[PDB]
């Protein structure tokens, strides 16, 4: 059964290598979440540093692709960084060729096309990663677009990825059923980050210290990550309410 | 050693009432030496007529090239190419050789079989389309042809009248050019009949 | 077993079987010995014939005026690698007016062998080499394995029954290292070393091959009647 | 390194079958239903928007795509394969036709170029066939309206009406009863919505259905005025609201 | 050629003459120098005629594919970047001198491009052999906060300066108005101030004037 | 062109005229020869307009890709990228570029890159056709650790003279101030600077 | 099955068995460590003395990249050299284009991407080495450890090879007992101790110690080998602790 | 490496046969039958469409019969997509010859080159062969009317009458029975249809499941005409011979 | 090289080609045959740049002979001439173009007609009743314009050709050492030995 080793069709029309790449996604045992505010797009992800010998500042699955675009990865770090470097190069080339900043959704499509090629061409394996791109697009506003090893991509009102993704997904679904809107109706990004953490706490059922989390925020004209103290400040605000 | 004036020759096209005319001389020379008095410069692919002046080897080559391309067009499209479409094909093909061009002055003439509209067009050696309501000129006596056409031409001429006008435009222009003449051919083109006439002209 | 079809495959215990099989070709090869003092470096090699009508396969190759090696295993692979060393030694001379350090020679061979163990289609080199030389830091002896591993030593031996000579040199270490300014004695120690690897056969005049390089001695090879002195 | 797969991954079996093509067709069978109906004055193509999650914005994912102003495409099978085929199809319409003739290719020839791309994925080295069947609807001056199906093999057939994917067998039978050669475009849209309801299970509205037409020229969608011969695209995607209007008089 | 571009309140307008020359000879009396790159991005072109047409078509083609790829309306800066990099690559040998203008989601824009690859930004620009005649008018009558109708007047006046004073320019004035929130309106032959007067005489010949040697029917059918 | 860049106490200021020519015709009288390759790394352009634009675009791309991977590049790094392009393509380029930027560690820095593609780090740099006429003036008047107001006056007076004598220079005097505070754009019109 | 026969093939778990098999080759190799300190990094490695015939001090395993980065590795030694050769090419082209010497994090990713690339195709074999490396740049000291998969992180202390667990335990004690920081000269001594302690897991053949270091104050930010008096002092410190 | 997944499409069996060619011929034997019959005054091409659906657009359809130039046509049996690749090559080849020599390409020369392309896919490149068999019908001024066939092996032969695709064994016996040399086109038309009608796997032969074409000198004086039959023209010719 | 002539009469094509090969101030040879038989009923004469002429002639000869063997058939003079023209038309935009001018005389056996083609190095093809390359035409064309008739016999054509050679021998600056004359008709190609 060599149809399970390379990306050719099985008798039932499936691509097992693509399916097994999806299972590599959860190898890190980390859950990520993305939501949109009025002015911003917040992405949060768990940060697990098991080894005491690790430099915790270098352990990250969130990447600054361009000044405006951020990307969080669910999957092994080697493939994650492979995707990040390509995304950065693609975004830079786009700006040079076409004279304006690459939109979040266009970068997502491009990376998805690259992933599709690996599902059709035999010599290239799929990357065992799911890429969540976030920005505040100058045309489309707050944006979340997600890519997988099948080459599939789509925009999101909000999203979650990881082993316990389904719990987070339904938690968010139930909130948007209640609020009746496509986003978090909040002025400041600080409170949208607080919302993101609050709802992750409820869905996962765990408490977080300042070092258990990782936060990326996209606003108009810049995407940035938060420091441990920025998150701690945010955790204190949730606790005092 | 100016490629466009080694062999000599002229082509002119005109529109009339529900008809078009395209005409050319018959000379092929090598500078001063007249070599052939049978060298026709007008060709046709289906109902679309193409005249080509300039370097004679490129005239022959481009004829063979457009016959090639229009034959494949017809096989794949299952219909004859129209003048407007053929005009675009000529422009594309010439610009493809932008920095090593065919030294030619082609002229498209024909009637669109769907709309019935008369159509003429001219090109420079590198593809620039020159569309006209009235007339297109080309060749070593183009100045002369411009002067003849601009004065002799009037709109909506009948096929028989248009024949006289275009013939007199060509003949008198050719007689003021050393490299043009040695015989002439005129094509009168109606919606579904084409008449070809050889003109008597001075042979010097 | 299932992991020895090519060099690009690791076994479940992390082994490269094609590289190990290449290593096996060296073990079948005729014994050759290398040793040095502080002034000279010596190669001794037992040559092998097809039968009594044939010649004896040459084991020693000169690379430069100050460097050369002996071989054990696939001879054509030794020709390829020695030719590469000749070029590298030569490049160093023409471009930098510099005699190639014996250590760099080892690093270059290592990196050339390594590339043949990580790519599809290729195969490992099937030969082991003992490189001797005299450069700006004195005498040297290197051992090349086609796994890529190159090792600098006072003395060593490779080939069939090389363990006998290798044990002897390990005992004789303190003696032969201080044979300075005396070529014939350093060779004698090498000839006695290779004698610990002989079985049923003894060293004859068209059987023994010796090479030497040192402070005031270019790399030169001795065969035929020139080695009769040492039997 | 380098692509060492220079050999065919699709080969003939002893029985004469081309396995990978068959298996690609199997992937198309699993895919969501899409259909196309040809009327006298237009063509309609339609499909269900199977949402992956309710948090996903299904508007951002377009199953029906414009190839030229007068040609549109829809599919059944693998979405990613379709997306790259649309990219390639749009480009080849320019490179191998518009940049040569100064006009857009007729439907049959664009289809022919897409078919060629899919055939090559069936024979070239180190690639699998595309896991999609396309339905391409279009118009051109000399051939009028037309509808084509393109399979993973690269074969294409012209249709009066057809369906592909999940419930294609039932949908084709439904279309045989309803189709005549006198159908007006609005009648074809009506039949398209009826046929699609059979295969759709959950919600059936303008947000879960994607539908486009090839009909009259749309000068309002051109974006400029001043050239009489340029009259606008015949391809138009029906809005969510426009679908719901027709679902009341269903 | 004379070509111009003028910015106004809610958009941008470009214009051009319609003369095409071969040395001292007028080859085309009514050629179109206003080129559509996308529906709301238009290009006025001076220089080598085939070059301005070809480079405008190529970039227009690629802009269309880009617009389809990104699901976005094309931007003027994209056309600007693509044109300048193409022209720079050919080191001036592609003799295209362009005024690029249009409206997009970012706003309204006006640029110029030289055959060698340099680009300019301005509220008013002119290129071609009649650019000095045009620029003289623009420098005399331009002001900040022009209306639509004022900008059309200024643009066409600048082209007229070229038509009358430059031998390289003549015939008619073409205009294209690109306003924000509206469709771009292409005004082909907006002004036609060079209509040929009635000829003194009809040169229609008596039938039979031309001597003929042979006649034959030509077969165009299969 | 007349262009210059000058370091001072709080950082660095770039300066330029606004004239572009074909022969004696002024093709653009309001040109912007001061150009951003990064947030606080700018350049002054002189020579061929096409060449310097194409170069600046490539550099801006390189530094954007640098920033994505390694964070903010140094002014020296930016100058090195300019050099690499100018040096390796010296046969096909006519570009005289001054690179200027503000670090917080290194404060204000100026690098000039002439035709050959050599690099020269200086306290201040002048370039372009009009620079010839102010070598005397600038050398006599430049001091290190000037204030913002003093540096603005130095550049204003200098370019005023360069413009006065050089026919290829003119229009407005543009300036860009690079400090810790941020980026400030200054403009000065003929009526002010001509009567200095 | 058969999923483990070809590189770049995912198993049903989502694993690349060929990479995991390369890790076994690394675990088979000799012990190597890295210690991050106040203003730099220290590297050390175990060199098994196979025979008396090995020339002491003359089979150097620690490698320098550029002038400010040190690299050490465990596993297939030739594979490690190939990686360093690439590292040197990467560092050279960085300095060529950007003038400044390559930052350590930048360098870390260059190696990471290259190693990761050797898990993408079946026509190449993964690297049979884990590499500990680092140095001093404009932002201070950095220590990294890179694995056959391409995975790398920053470390306070790092260890790999046959005695990695013993070395890791010893490294963890230093991190706990010195929260403020360890000095460069102290770290050299500690590195010696840890290699000697990690040698218990490879105690048939006796060994040779090799240390190197980069320190802003002690080596002026450049990579240097520890030799002579400073080496013997570090050896003696280690000898006193095992007894 | 990738050796593991190589089918080795261009090798011999122990019996000296080409596996892939044999299996491609097996594929072709399930394709709709196509017949060519050469008469003294023209050539007939007849082909059966593969099990049709009533909603198939029959008039604007082409599956079996393709035009190569004005003097040459082909009937297809096998994968249509494969055939179109080859047909476009053949069309281009014909235009190259015309451009070079200013004469229409002799039939055999076109057939040889197309067959040579097929041959190449069986000897080198590691690609699967084209799963296609052609019947070539054409005219030139050297040999006049000619029928050829080529198959995935790249071998071609000339015929007076021949069938490809399904039921060739039964079809060839029937053609061998009723064919004679002094035959006319209209007689050949009848033989082609009668043969398909008896060899068909369908219940009854109808107009909608056929493609038909003739190559006659039935134009006006010394020139050749290609007639690709319209649906209604097939309906009439089917009635005229009394099959429906 | 220099003088090559061609005359097409009723039933044959006659080619006359000068025998001299001159390099510098020396006539190196006076018996040079500036022609190649491309097929049994097709003959090509040539003139132009030294080396280029024979290299081109023999290259064409090889190609036509290859075709003849492949198809067991003789290409028509029209087909051969078109092949030759295209080769020269390719050549003119090469890095180093063939500087060769040719006349192709052939008898079409299918049409039973003689045919004469004049092709220059640019690839300029014309069918003619009589042809010439180089300065020869400046004398012979006007002469043949006067004396040529389309219904002439081979003997009449040879006398007409003698008249051309005589004129060239009178008015041409250079000594071209007479001509080799060859006749192409229904029976193939033969050489006139006494001219
Ligand atoms: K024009
Ligand atoms: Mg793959
Ligand atoms: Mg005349
Ligand atoms: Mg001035
Ligand atoms: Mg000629």
């Amino acid at each position: 059964g060599y149809d399970r080793h390379i990306t050719i069709f099985s008798p039932e029309g499936r691509l097992y290598q693509v399916e097994y790449a999806f299972k590599a996604t959860n190898q890190t045992n980390i859950n990520s979440l993305a939501v949109r505010g009025k002015d911003c797009t917040v992405v949060i992800s768990q940060k697990k540093v098991p080894d005491k010998l690790l430099d915790p500042t270098t352990v990250s699955y969130i990447f600054c692709i361009s000044r405006t675009i951020g990307m969080v990865v669910n999957g092994p770090i080697p493939d994650a960084r492979n995707a990040a470097l390509r995304a950065k190069a693609e975004a830079a080339e786009f700006r040079y060729k076409y004279g304006y900043d690459m939109p979040c959704d266009v970068l997502a499509k491009r990376m998805a096309n690259l992933s599709q090629i690996y599902t059709q061409r035999a010599y290239m394996r799929p990357l065992g990663v799911i890429l969540t791109f976030v920005s505040v697009d100058e045309e489309l506003g707050p944006s979340i677009y997600k890519t997988d090893p099948a080459g599939y991509y789509v925009g999101y009102k909000a999203t979650a990825t990881g082993p316990k993704q389904q719990e987070i997904t339904t938690n968010l679904e139930n909130h948007f059923k209640k609020s009746k809107i496509d986003h978090i109706n909040e002025e400041s990004w600080e409170k949208v980050v607080e919302f993101a953490i609050t709802h992750m706490i409820d869905a996962l059922g765990t408490e977080f210290s300042k070092n258990d989390l990782e936060v990326g925020v996209a606003t108009k004209d810049k995407f940035f990550t938060l420091s441990a103290e920025n998150i701690e400040e945010r955790l204190v605000a949730i606790a005092e309410q | 050693s100016d490629p466009s004036s080694i062999n000599g020759g002229i082509v002119v096209a005109m529109t009339g009432k529900d008809c078009v005319a395209i005409a050319c001389d018959l000379r092929l020379g090598s500078q001063s030496l007249g070599v052939s008095n049978k060298f026709e410069k007008i060709f046709h692919y289906g109902h679309v007529f193409l005249g080509i002046t300039g370097l004679a080897t490129d005239v022959t080559t481009l004829n063979e090239m457009f016959r090639y391309k229009t034959n494949l067009y017809k096989l794949k499209e299952e219909r004859a190419i129209e003048p407007e479409t053929f005009t675009q094909l000529v422009s594309s093909s010439l610009y493809e050789r932008r920095f090593g061009p065919y030294f030619v002055g082609p002229v498209v003439a024909g009637i669109n079989s769907k709309s019935g509209k008369p159509f003429i067009a001219g090109f420079d050696l590198i593809g620039c389309i020159d569309e006209a309501k009235d007339f297109i000129v080309s060749g070593t006596a183009s100045d002369q042809l411009f002067g003849m056409c601009e004065s002799l031409y009037e709109p909506n001429l009948e096929p028989e009248d248009l024949f006289e006008t275009i013939s007199q435009a060509l003949l008198n222009a050719a007689d003021r050019d050393a490299l043009s003449g040695w015989g002439a051919v005129v094509y009168i083109i109606k919606k579904d009949e084409v008449v070809k006439r050889y003109l008597k002209m001075r042979q010097d | 077993n299932n992991y020895d079809g090519d060099t690009v495959t690791f076994s479940p215990t992390g082994r490269l079987f094609q590289v190990e099989y290449a290593l096996e070709a060296i073990k079948q090869g005729s014994v050759t010995v290398g040793l040095r003092s502080n002034t000279h470096a010596v190669l001794v090699a037992l040559k092998r014939n097809a039968d009594e009508l044939s010649s004896y396969q040459k084991k020693i190759i000169k690379c430069d005026e100050h460097m050369g090696l002996s071989l054990a295993g696939l001879a054509p692979d030794a020709r390829v690698l020695s030719n590469y060393l000749r070029q590298q030694c030569n490049y160093s001379s023409l471009v930098f007016n510099r005699k190639l350090a014996v250590e760099r020679a080892g690093h270059l061979l290592c990196d050339k062998a390594q590339k043949n163990t990580q790519s599809y289609g290729g195969r490992p080199y099937g030969v082991g080499l003992l490189i001797i030389g005299y450069d700006k830091s004195g005498a040297h002896l290197l051992e090349f394995q086609p796994s890529g591993n190159v090792t600098e030593l006072y003395g060593t031996a490779i080939g069939a029954r090389s363990q006998g000579a290798k044990t002897y040199l390990e005992r004789t270490l303190d003696t032969f290292i201080k044979i300075d300014g005396n070529p014939d004695e350093l060779i004698k120690a090498g000839v006695e070393a290779i004698s610990q690897s002989l079985r049923d056969e003894s060293l004859t005049v068209d059987n023994l091959s010796i090479a030497i390089v040192g402070k005031d001695t270019p790399f030169t090879i001795y065969d035929g009647e020139a080695v009769a002195k040492y039997i | 390194m380098t692509d060492r797969y220079s050999f065919s991954l699709t080969t003939f079996s002893p029985s004469g079958k081309l396995g990978q093509i068959d298996y690609a067709l199997t992937a198309v069978k699993q895919g969501v239903t899409s259909l196309g109906i040809k009327a006298t004055n237009g063509v309609v193509i339609a499909t269900e928007k199977k949402s992956s999650s309710p948090l996903a914005m299904s508007e951002t994912l377009s199953k029906v795509s414009l190839l030229t102003p007068d040609i549109g495409a829809v599919y059944s099978g693998m979405g990613p394969d379709y997306r790259v085929l649309v990219d390639k199809s749009r480009k080849v319409a320019h490179t191998s036709y518009k940049r040569i003739y100064g006009e857009y290719p007729p439907t049959k020839l664009l289809v022919s170029e897409v078919a060629k791309i899919m055939q090559e994925a069936t024979q070239s080295g180190g690639v699998r066939p595309f896991g999609v069947s396309l339905l391409i609807a279009g118009h051109d001056e000399f051939n009028g309206f037309s509808l084509y199906q393109v399979d993973p093999s690269g074969s294409y057939f012209p249709w009066k009406a057809t369906a592909i994917g999940k419930g294609s067998v039932a949908a084709k039978t439904f279309l045989e009863k309803r189709w005549n050669d006198e159908l007006e475009l609005e009648d074809a849209i009506h039949i398209a919505l009826l046929t699609l309801k059979e295969s759709v299970e959950g919600e059936f509205n303008g947000d879960t259905i994607e539908l486009a037409i090839i009909g009259d020229e749309n000068p309002d969608l051109l974006g400029y005025t001043g050239i009489p011969t340029d009259k606008g695209p015949r391809f138009r995607k029906l809005t969510s609201q426009e679908i719901n209007d027709r679902l009341e008089a269903l | 050629t004379t070509i111009v571009g003028v910015k106004f309140n809610n958009g941008v307008v470009i214009a051009a003459d319609t003369r095409s020359t071969q040395g001292p000879i007028v080859a085309d009396k009514n050629c179109a120098k206003l080129h559509r790159i996308s529906p709301k991005i238009w290009c006025a072109g001076a220089g080598t005629a085939a070059d301005t047409e070809a480079v405008t078509q190529l970039i227009g083609s690629n802009i269309e594919l880009h617009s389809l790829y990104t699901s976005r309306e094309p931007r003027v800066v994209s056309a600007l970047q693509m044109l300048k990099q193409h022209l720079f690559k050919y080191q001036g040998h592609i003799g295209a001198y362009l005024i690029v203008a249009g409206v997009d989601p970012t706003g309204s824009h006006l640029f110029s491009i030289d055959a060698h690859g340099s680009t300019d930004v301005g509220y008013y620009l002119s290129l071609g052999s009649g650019s000095l005649a045009a620029m003289a008018v623009l420098e005399s009558h331009w002001k900040q906060d022009l209306t639509k109708e004022e900008a059309i007047k200024l643009a066409s006046d600048a082209i007229q300066a070229g038509i009358w004073n430059d031998l390289g320019s003549g015939s008619n004035v073409d205009v294209c108005v690109m306003e924000i929130g509206k469709d771009a309106e292409y005004l082909r032959n907006y002004l036609t101030p060079n209509v040929r007067e009635e000829k003194q005489k009809s040169y229609k010949f008596p039938r039979g004037t031309t001597a003929v040697l042979k006649e034959s029917i030509v077969n165009i059918c299969d | 062109t007349s262009i210059m860049a000058v370091t001072f106490k709080d950082g660095v200021i770039l300066g330029a005229d606004s004239r572009t020519t074909t022969g004696a015709y002024i093709a653009n009288r309001v040109t912007d020869k001061l150009t951003r390759v990064h947030d606080k790394i700018w350049c002054c352009r002189s020579g061929s307009a096409a060449d310097t634009q194409a170069i600046a675009d490539i550099v801006q791309y390189h530094l954007e890709l640098y920033t994505s991977q390694y964070g903010t590049p140094s002014t020296e790094t930016a100058a090195s990228v300019f050099k690499e392009l100018c040096y390796e393509n010296k046969d096909n380029l006519t570009a005289g570029i001054i690179v200027a930027g503000y670090d917080d560690k290194n404060k204000g820095e100026v690098y000039t890159i002439p035709l050959g593609g050599s690099v020269h780090k200086l306290p201040y740099a002048i370039a372009g056709s009009g620079s010839t006429f102010i070598y005397g003036y600038c050398d006599k008047n430049f001091r290190e650790n000037m204030s913002k107001e003093e540096t603005v006056d130095f550049i204003k007076h200098s370019l005023s003279q360069a413009i006065k004598w050089d026919g290829s220079s003119g229009g407005v005097i543009r300036m860009v101030v690079l400090t810790a505070a941020g980026v400030e754009r200054l403009i000065f019109y003929p009526d002010e600077y001509e009567q200095l | 099955t058969g999923y483990d026969l070809s590189n770049s093939v995912f198993s049903p778990d989502g694993r690349n068995f060929q990479v995991e098999y390369a890790v076994k080759a690394v675990e088979n190799g000799t012990t190597s460590i890295g210690i991050k300190c106040n203003d730099g990094v220290v590297f050390a490695v175990e060199k098994l003395i196979t025979s008396k015939l090995l020339v002491p001090q003359k089979n150097v395993k620690i490698q320098v990249v550029d002038r400010h980065i040190g690299c050490v590795y465990s596993g297939l030694i030739p594979d490690g050299r190939h990686l360093v050769n690439r590292g040197r090419e990467e560092a050279a082209s960085f300095k060529k284009l950007y003038k400044t010497p390559i930052p350590i994090p930048a360098f870390a990713d260059r190696l990471g991407q290259y190693v990761q690339a050797h898990t993408l195709y079946n026509s190449v074999r993964p690297f049979g080495v884990s590499t500990i490396f680092g140095g001093v740049d404009k932002n201070g000291a950095h220590l990294y450890m890179l694995e056959p998969s391409g995975s790398y992180w920053g470390y306070k202390g790092a260890a790999t090879g046959k005695g990695r667990q013993s070395a890791k335990a010893e490294l963890e004690k230093l991190v706990d007992h010195h929260p403020e920081g360890l000095s460069a000269r102290e770290a050299v001594k500690q590195a010696a101790k840890i290699i000697y302690l990690a040698h218990e897991d490879n105690k048939e053949k006796d060994f040779e110690l090799e240390i190197s270091w980069c320190s802003l104050s002690e080596t002026n930010g450049l990579h240097k080998f520890v030799k002579g008096d400073l080496l013997q002092e570090a050896i003696d410190f280690a000898q006193k602790e095992i007894n | 490496g990738s050796r593991r997944y190589d089918s080795r499409t261009t090798i011999f069996s122990p019996e000296g046969r080409l596996y892939q060619v044999e299996y491609a011929l097996e594929s072709i034997s399930h394709a709709g039958t196509a017949i060519g019959i050469m008469a003294s005054d023209g050539i007939v091409l007849a082909a059966e469409r593969k099990v049709t659906s009533t909603l198939l657009e029959q008039d604007t359809s082409t599956e079996k019969l393709y035009k190569l130039n004005d003097k040459i046509a082909v009937a297809v049996a096998g994968l249509t997509a494969d055939a179109e690749i080859l047909i476009n090559t053949a069309r281009i080849h014909a235009q190259n010859y015309l451009k070079t020599y200013n004469e229409d390409i002799p039939v055999e020369i076109l057939v040889r080159r197309l067959s040579d392309i097929k041959q190449g896919y069986t000897q080198h490149g590691g690609l699967r062969p084209f799963g296609v068999s052609f019947i070539y019908a054409g005219y030139d001024d050297r040999y006049g009317y000619q029928l050829y066939t080529s198959n995935p092996s790249g071998n071609y032969t000339g015929w007076k009458a021949i069938s490809v695709g399904a039921n060739t064994s039964a079809a060839q016996t029937l053609l061998q029975m009723d064919y004679k040399d002094d035959m006319k086109v209209d007689d050949a038309i009848e033989l082609a249809l009668k043969t398909l009608s008896k060899t068909t796997d369908s219940s009854a032969l109808t107009y909608d499941r056929l493609e038909f074409a003739t190559i006659r000198k039935g134009a006006n004086d010394g020139e050749v005409y290609q007639k690709i039959f319209k649906p209604q023209e097939i309906k009439d010719i089917l009635v005229k011979t009394g099959i429906t | 090289m220099d003088i090559i002539l061609g005359i097409r009469v009723q039933d044959s094509v006659i080619l006359a080609s000068s025998k001299a090969v001159t390099r510098g101030i020396s006539v190196l040879k006076d018996s040079d045959d500036k022609t190649r038989q491309l097929s049994p009923h097709t003959l090509m004469s040539f003139a132009g740049e030294a080396g280029d002429t024979v290299q081109f002639a023999e290259y064409i000869q090889a190609n036509i002979q290859l075709y003849s063997i492949r198809e067991d058939y003789e290409l028509s003079p029209q087909a051969v001439s078109s092949f030759v023209r295209q080769e020269l038309a390719k050549s003119i935009r090469s890095r180093r173009p063939y500087q060769v001018n040719v006349l192709i005389g052939g008898y079409d056996k299918k049409k039973n007609k003689p045919e004469l083609y004049q092709i220059d190095y640019l690839g300029t093809k014309v069918e003619l009743p009589y042809g010439a390359h180089g300065y020869s035409g400046f004398y012979t064309f006007s002469l043949l314009d006067h004396h040529y008739r389309p219904d002439m016999t081979t003997e009449e054509g040879l006398d007409l050709l003698k008249l051309c050679v005589q004129e060239l021998e009178k008015r041409m600056p250079m000594d071209f050492k007479g001509v080799i004359v060859k006749i192409v008709d229904k029976d193939g190609i033969r050489q006139v030995d006494d001219f």
